[PDB]
């Protein structure tokens, strides 16, 4: 239920939804403590493949050592 | 001038218009902790203040300690008169500790600010009517108005002598607190059962025979 | 209990709220193609605005269900 | 941590094991006793009963999670 | 106690361990003469080992099911149960012996950057000058809480970076 | 440009000596593009204390 | 500007002196940004308000004699019925929280689609006291510093109950009781090694 | 001039001679700036009117013999009563009437600038109606608010000291001078 929920988020061909980059320009904090925030950054995981990979793998591998640390312990 | 080694070289900071005026320099820095002015300026603020508290400490303790060797005045001893007067009081300790934390606080932050900047607590508006008596006297560490109620400060030409009698009381007094605690640890007995000791056998009670203070002999 | 009500209470109360006072907000933050609602609460809108009123209305049934 | 190691492999090779640096895990520790474990003593949040959290979660999922977490038998 | 920590003058494998010490020391002491030097520097070992355990039993220590002392590192934990003296105590006494090292290397090194062969007294050690700035930095955290209010503790970006900085 | 002598300052950035204070040599007059010879008291990872830089490489700071 | 938070310091130069409340304050530098003050003074009033709504709401409940501000939403997780100044209240917690978001997002969203409004008047100020525009401010000063006053009472009324487990009324009492032997330093929770 | 507070030493150049009570006694010098010393004279005129109120309640409770200023609030830490009549109240009421009589009345003394000296409906009598004779009653008006201050101070250090009322006290050292003073107290001095 809550991934089918998430999954209704962004903006497709439907009038409602999110719009990555508007909410990737959205995110920029007063005083400059980040410089531009996260400007231009849409432009740089989409049109890049090994970013989009990079976090992939990331992400991939730190689930994969949950999976390790959750099935010893608690095992299904 | 005076030093406190003859024949020692004076330090370039404590040699300066700005240090040789304060109070009792003797050219004492072998650390060179006061190199910095501002550094120098905070540490007579500190010095100053460690003086004065601890002349009340060390009054607090002889007086009632030599006429308890008198007829009245039964006190008990320092490192025992906090459980006695907790005793006796009204309060457990930790309530009076926060009443005098937030009372010394307000004090400390005023003297804060005062150091901060010296034309500081003459803001009008900001007491009602104790904020033109809340500056200082030109001479920061050296306020006026309510304190100093007798008016000693006026006459100038004994200024200087009333700040060196200061300054050495109020060393001589921490050199007398940091004993008091000594003594206490190494001993056991009370400063005045100490000096006691001391006039009752010279050559056999002091530091080299209490067993503690040089145990290699 | 009575499913009805609370479903047909959450998804009305929902729908009137995304109808009259969030409707010019999500159309600020969003700057079927065409409804004759004189405010353009299409056919989307109301998809999801009565989404989170089922939703809201069997989250209230089953808290209810479980007494707690 | 190899200052450690082998300050206590000294240890261990002179005859004295008394005198090796053996620093307790007092925090992990303290999450186990966060979590329901009542072995080290702390009894806070789902060790002691009088908890907001312990009263809230104990109709339901907790006293399975309380057995399971106090045998000493499982890898939980 | 802490953790479920036995105290070490209660526990019963720190006695059994401590017992066990003294039985191969003196089955180790039993295969010489009387007034002989190893006799003497094993009953030497002797008194040290039950002068260690009377001292590890008398400050307090925690032991666990094995016998052995445990330290706590927690400030607030340590200086409730009156366990200060094993971390919070030597943490700040290597800081200060730790900071009086970092603190006289860095004044040996401005000290000899503004000569004509600065190279020449890091390789050959001018000795006065060494000793003068050890014996000058016992006063190092006020130094360097004063050098660090006048930003004169940091350098400012004149330092050398990479072409994307 | 700078005189002989003068402490100057690099703003080339893939340079050894980017960020940091030289010492002018000599300023060539003609037409070459980087006349500007700084001596530094450091040498870089192949040895040399020498290099040319143009005009807008270089602040007298 | 009010006055000085510290007397002797500087005032900030992001804070104007015509802002009701001015007294200076800002040591970790928040309100330096104008959009982010410009908030910061709408959420600071809005805070306010709740809170003197808040702090009158506990105090109303536990001198009128109806337990504290704590045992008041305790009839929902029981077995009981919802009262009010004794009267019975005929509703369960699911229709009173569908009736509370109703209203509130319908009062919220009209209050948020106005862009800045602060100080709305109208219809909200039938009696009139803000028509003069020239004692305006006065009344502004005094409706934040009441504000202030309530957002510090309430975080007390919060850390109280968490400390000793009553009410603010039985908290006084028992300050009025034995004032040395009954405080923040007589508790064990406040302060640890005291 | 009022006078001298310390004669042979010199009048403060910050205190002005056409104002009561001026002795010259400003030794920490608290009122050199004038905003200081106007709110100065209004406290010194409120605390003064206050005192003589106060004392003169104090001596009529013990003189009429209702107890002392010491037994009054007694009965609440325990039944009011006023002139042996007992009075139908509690403190939480009186406090909710104090507090709302002191305030609206304090305000309306502080919502005027600097008034000390009101007149008007304060003044029924017009006694105030010359500026000759005025002065001499503002001056009457502080040495009487000067002594009442300090014949307060002295019952409450009298009463933490000896623990009794202050007719009760001067009866006793109308009795026994020589044996009830501030020495055979034991406290303020705290040898012998
Ligand atoms: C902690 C209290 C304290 C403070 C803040 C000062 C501060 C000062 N002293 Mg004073 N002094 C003190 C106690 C203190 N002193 C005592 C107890 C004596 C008698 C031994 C003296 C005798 C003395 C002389 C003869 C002279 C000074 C001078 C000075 C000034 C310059 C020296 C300096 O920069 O070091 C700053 C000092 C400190 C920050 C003190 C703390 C140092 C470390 C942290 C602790 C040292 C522990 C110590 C060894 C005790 C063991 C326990 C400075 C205002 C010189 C001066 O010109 O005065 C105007 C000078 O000639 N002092
Ligand atoms: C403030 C000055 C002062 C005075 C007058 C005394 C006096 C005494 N001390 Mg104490 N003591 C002091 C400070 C002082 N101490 C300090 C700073 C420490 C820590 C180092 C101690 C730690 C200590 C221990 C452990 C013991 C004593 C003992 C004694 C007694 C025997 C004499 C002795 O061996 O002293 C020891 C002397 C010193 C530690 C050096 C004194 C430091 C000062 C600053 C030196 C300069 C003195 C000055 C030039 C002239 C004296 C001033 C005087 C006229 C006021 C004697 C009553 C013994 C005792 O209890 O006998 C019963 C004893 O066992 N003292
Ligand atoms: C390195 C990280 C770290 C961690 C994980 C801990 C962990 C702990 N600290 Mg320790 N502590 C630390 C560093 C740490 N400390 C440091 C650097 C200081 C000096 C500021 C302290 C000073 C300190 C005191 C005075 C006390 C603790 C206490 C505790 C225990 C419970 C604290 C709690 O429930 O709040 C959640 C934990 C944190 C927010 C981590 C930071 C801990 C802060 C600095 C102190 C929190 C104290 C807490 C508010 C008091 C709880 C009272 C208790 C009776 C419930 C817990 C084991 C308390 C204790 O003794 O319990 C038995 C306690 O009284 N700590
Ligand atoms: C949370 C509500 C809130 C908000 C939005 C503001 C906002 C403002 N205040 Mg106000 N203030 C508040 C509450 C608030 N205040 C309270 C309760 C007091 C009484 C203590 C004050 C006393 C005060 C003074 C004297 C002054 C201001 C001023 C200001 C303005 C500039 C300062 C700033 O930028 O900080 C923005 C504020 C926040 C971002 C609040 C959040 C703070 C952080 C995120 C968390 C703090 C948690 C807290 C410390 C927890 C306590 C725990 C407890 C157990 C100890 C800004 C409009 C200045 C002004 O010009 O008035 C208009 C000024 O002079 N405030
Ligand atoms: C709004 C002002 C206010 C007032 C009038 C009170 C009053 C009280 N508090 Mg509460 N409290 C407050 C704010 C306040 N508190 C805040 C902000 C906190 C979170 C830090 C607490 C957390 C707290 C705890 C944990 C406890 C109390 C307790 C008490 C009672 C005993 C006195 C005490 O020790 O307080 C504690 C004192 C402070 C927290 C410092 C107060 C400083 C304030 C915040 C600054 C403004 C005060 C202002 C300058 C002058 C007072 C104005 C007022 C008279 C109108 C007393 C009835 C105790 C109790 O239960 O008694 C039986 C107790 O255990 N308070
Ligand atoms: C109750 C408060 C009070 C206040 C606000 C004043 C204010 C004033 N007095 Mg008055 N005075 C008072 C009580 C007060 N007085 C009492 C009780 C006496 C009789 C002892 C006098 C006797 C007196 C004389 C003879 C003169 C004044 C004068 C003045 C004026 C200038 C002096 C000044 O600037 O100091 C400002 C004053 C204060 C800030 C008072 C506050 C109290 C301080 C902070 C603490 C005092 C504690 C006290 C000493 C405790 C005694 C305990 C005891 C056991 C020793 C000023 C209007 C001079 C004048 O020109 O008349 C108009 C003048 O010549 N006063
Ligand atoms: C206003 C003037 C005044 C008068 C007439 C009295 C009278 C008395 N006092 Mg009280 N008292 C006063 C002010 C006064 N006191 C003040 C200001 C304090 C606080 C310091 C006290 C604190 C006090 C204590 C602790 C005790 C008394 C006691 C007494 C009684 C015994 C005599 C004595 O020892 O006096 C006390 C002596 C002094 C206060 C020192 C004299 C200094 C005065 C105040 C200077 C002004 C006096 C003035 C020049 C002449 C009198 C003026 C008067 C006729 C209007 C006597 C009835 C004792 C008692 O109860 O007996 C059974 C007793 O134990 N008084
Ligand atoms: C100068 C210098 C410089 C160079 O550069 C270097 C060097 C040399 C390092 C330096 C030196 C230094 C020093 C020596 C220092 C010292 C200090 C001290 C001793 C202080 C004390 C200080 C001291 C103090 C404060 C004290 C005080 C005290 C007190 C309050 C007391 C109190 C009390 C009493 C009454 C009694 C009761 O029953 C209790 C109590 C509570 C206990
Ligand atoms: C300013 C500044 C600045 C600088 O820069 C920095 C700093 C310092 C950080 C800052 C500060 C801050 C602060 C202090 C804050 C605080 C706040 C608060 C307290 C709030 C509350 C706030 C609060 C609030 C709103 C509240 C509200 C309340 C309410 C509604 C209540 C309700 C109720 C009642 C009736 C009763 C019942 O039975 C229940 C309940 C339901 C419970
Ligand atoms: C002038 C000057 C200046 C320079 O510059 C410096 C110096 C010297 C510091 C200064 C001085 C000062 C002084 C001396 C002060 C004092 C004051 C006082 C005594 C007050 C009281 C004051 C006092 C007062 C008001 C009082 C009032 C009272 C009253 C109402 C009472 C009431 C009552 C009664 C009927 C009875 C009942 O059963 C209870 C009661 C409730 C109890
Ligand atoms: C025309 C018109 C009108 C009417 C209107 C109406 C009546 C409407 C309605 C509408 C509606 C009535 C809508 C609805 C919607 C709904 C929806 C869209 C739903 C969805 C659902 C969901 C999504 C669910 C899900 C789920 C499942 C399946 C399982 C469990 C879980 C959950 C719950 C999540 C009026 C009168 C006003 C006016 C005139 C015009």
């Amino acid at each position: 239920v809550i991934f089918i929920v998430a999954g209704h988020m962004y903006r497709t061909n439907f009038g409602i939804g999110h719009r990555m980059q508007a909410i990737l320009e959205a995110h920029t904090p007063p005083s400059g403590s980040l410089g531009a925030g996260h400007k231009g950054l849409f432009d740089t995981v989409n049109n890049s493949l090994h970013f989009q990979l990079g976090l992939a793998l990331a992400s991939v591998g730190t689930i994969t050592s949950l999976v390790a640390q959750h099935m010893y312990s608690l095992p299904p | 001038r005076q030093s406190w080694l003859p024949g020692s070289q004076i330090p370039a900071h404590l040699d300066t218009p700005a240090a040789q005026a304060l109070a009792g320099n003797f050219g004492f820095d072998p650390l060179g902790l006061g190199k910095d002015p501002v550094a120098l300026r905070w540490y007579q603020q500190a010095e100053l203040i460690h003086c004065r508290t601890a002349m009340a400490g060390v009054a607090g303790i002889l007086i009632p300690g030599l006429l308890t060797k008198a007829g009245a005045l039964n006190v008990p001893e320092w490192y025992d008169a906090g459980k006695v007067a907790i005793e006796n009081s009204f309060a457990p300790w930790g309530s009076l500790l926060a009443v005098q934390l937030f009372l010394c606080g307000f004090v400390e932050a005023k003297r804060w600010q005062d150091i901060r900047k010296p034309g500081s607590q003459g803001e009008p508006g900001s007491f009602l009517g104790f904020e033109a008596s809340l500056k200082g006297t030109s001479e920061l560490g050296y306020p006026g108005g309510p304190f100093d109620p007798l008016g000693l400060s006026k006459e100038a030409d004994k200024w200087a002598d009333w700040k060196l009698k200061e300054v050495k009381n109020g060393r001589l007094a921490m050199l007398a607190f940091l004993g008091f605690v000594a003594q206490k640890y190494a001993t056991g007995a009370g400063p005045v059962d100490n000096l006691a000791a001391h006039l009752k056998d010279p050559w056999h009670v002091n530091y080299a025979t209490n067993g503690v203070s040089l145990p290699f002999l | 209990l009575d499913p009805q009500i609370v479903i047909s209470g959450s998804t009305a109360a929902f729908l009137a709220i995304g109808r009259f006072v969030f409707l010019g907000y999500q159309r600020r933050e969003a700057n079927i193609f065409a409804t004759n609602d004189p405010a353009g609460f299409n056919i989307i809108d109301v998809a999801g605005w009565g989404a989170l009123g089922h939703a809201v209305g069997f989250a209230v049934l089953a808290i209810n269900s479980l007494q707690g | 941590t190899l200052g450690l190691y082998v300050h206590n492999d000294v240890m261990q090779a002179f005859g004295t094991p008394e005198k090796q640096i053996l620093i307790e895990p007092v925090f992990a520790q303290w999450i186990q006793a966060a979590h329901g474990k009542a072995l080290y003593g702390f009894d806070f949040l789902l060790s002691s009963k009088t908890s907001a959290a312990f009263a809230n979660g104990q109709s339901l999922w907790l006293p399975g999670w309380l057995d399971a977490i106090n045998n000493n038998q499982n890898s939980l | 106690d802490i953790a479920g920590l036995t105290p070490c003058s209660e526990s019963k494998a720190y006695a059994k361990l401590e017992k066990k010490e003294l039985k191969t020391l003196e089955k180790r002491l039993k295969q010489y003469e009387a007034d002989s030097a190893p006799a003497v520097a094993l009953k030497a070992t002797m008194e040290r080992t039950k002068a260690r355990f009377a001292n590890y039993a008398k400050a307090g220590l925690l032991c666990g099911n094995d016998g052995l002392p445990h330290l706590i590192a927690d400030p607030g934990l340590a200086l409730k149960y009156g366990h200060a003296g094993e971390v919070f105590i030597p943490t700040f006494g290597f800081l200060y012996v730790a900071g009086y090292i970092g603190y006289v290397g860095r004044q040996y090194l401005i000290a000899v950057k503004g000569e004509a062969k600065p190279t020449d007294k890091e390789i050959i050690i001018d000795v006065p000058l060494a000793t003068k700035l050890a014996w000058q930095g016992a006063g190092w955290p006020l130094a360097a809480v004063q050098e660090l209010q006048r930003g004169t503790l940091l350098e400012k970006e004149e330092n050398i970076t990479v072409s994307p900085r | 440009g700078p005189k002989r002598g003068s402490l100057v300052k690099i703003l080339r950035p893939e340079s050894y000596w980017f960020n940091q204070v030289g010492k002018v040599v000599s300023v060539d007059q003609s037409g070459v593009r980087y006349p500007v010879v700084v001596r530094f008291e450091n040498q870089n990872y192949a040895g040399v204390t020498t290099n040319n830089y143009a005009l807008d490489e270089v602040v007298a700071a | 500007k009010a006055g000085n938070w510290l007397p002797g310091s500087d005032a900030p130069a992001w804070l104007p002196d015509d802002l009701p409340g001015n007294y200076g304050f800002d040591p970790l530098s928040l309100g330096k940004e104008p959009a982010s003050l410009k908030r910061f003074t709408e959420s600071e009033v809005i805070h306010g308000r709740w809170a003197m709504l808040g702090v009158a709401g506990s105090l109303a409940v536990e001198l009128l004699g109806y337990g504290n501000w704590y045992d008041a939403p305790l009839w929902a997780v029981n077995g009981g019925k919802a009262t009010w100044f004794g009267i019975e209240v005929p509703f369960d917690l699911n229709a009173l929280l569908a009736f509370e978001f109703v209203a509130m997002a319908a009062a919220e969203g009209q209050r948020g689609d106005a862009g800045g409004v602060v100080y709305p008047g109208g219809a909200f100020d039938p009696l009139g006291f803000a028509k003069d525009s020239s004692k305006s401010g006065e009344l502004k000063l005094k409706e934040i510093k009441n504000g202030r006053l309530a957002m510090v009472a309430f975080l007390g009324f919060v850390a109280q109950h968490a400390a000793t487990g009553k009410g603010p009324i039985a908290a006084l009492g028992e300050h009025l009781a034995n004032p040395w032997g009954a405080n923040f330093a007589t508790n064990g929770i406040s302060v640890p090694f005291f």
